C-alpha cells in the first residue's frame, strides 16, 4: 500500500521528466483536460521556424 | 547486475564465458537478498524501501529543475570567475575541456 503509492509518485516524477525533455512545448497545455488520457499523437512537425 | 545485462544488450558482444560470471553474480544476489530477509524484520525492510522511493524521487525532481536551468540559460550570461579550487570536479572522471559550444 503505502510502498506502492510512492512507487507511484515516483514513476508520475518519470513521466513529467520524459514529457517536458522528450517532447519539446507541451507545458503549456497541461492544465485543463479531466478525462480521457489519449496519448495524443505528438506531431513533432511544427517548431522549426526555419 | 540489471545495467549489466542492459549494456550487454546494447553493445551485441556476447563474449562466451560471460553466463558463468552472470550466474555467479545472481547467485550473490540471491543470497544477500536472502541475508537482508533473515537478518531484519520485514517491517524494516518495506520501510527501508520506502525511504529508498523517496530519495529517489527527489533524485528526479532535482534533475528536472537543473535540465531547465540549462536550457534558459541560453548564453547571453557573462563567465562570472568565482574562485576556490575547492571541487577535485572528478565526478566520474574531470573531463569537461569542450565547452567551446559557441552557439
Amino acid at each position: 500500500d503505502k510502498y506502492l503509492s510512492l512507487e507511484e509518485q515516483s514513476t508520475a516524477a518519470l513521466t513529467s521528466f520524459t514529457k517536458e525533455h522528450f517532447f519539446e512545448g507541451m507545458s503549456k497545455f497541461v492544465e485543463g483536460s479531466d478525462e480521457n488520457f489519449q496519448l495524443v499523437q505528438l506531431n513533432v512537425n511544427s517548431f522549426g521556424e526555419d | 547486475f540489471l545495467r549489466s545485462l542492459h549494456d550487454d544488450s546494447i553493445s551485441s558482444s556476447v563474449h562466451p564465458g560471460k553466463e558463468d560470471l552472470r550466474s555467479l553474480s545472481h547467485q550473490q544476489w540471491m543470497s544477500m537478498a536472502e541475508k537482508v530477509w533473515n537478518t531484519h524484520t520485514p517491517n524494516h525492510i518495506l520501510a527501508a524501501l520506502e525511504r529508498l522511493t523517496l530519495n529517489s524521487t527527489q533524485e528526479l525532481k532535482k534533475l528536472q529543475f537543473s535540465q531547465a536551468a540549462d536550457l534558459s540559460k541560453g548564453p547571453s550570461c557573462q563567465l562570472k570567475e568565482f574562485s576556490e579550487p575547492i571541487t577535485q570536479s572528478r565526478s566520474c572522471n574531470e573531463s569537461t575541456h569542450l565547452d567551446p559550444q559557441e552557439t
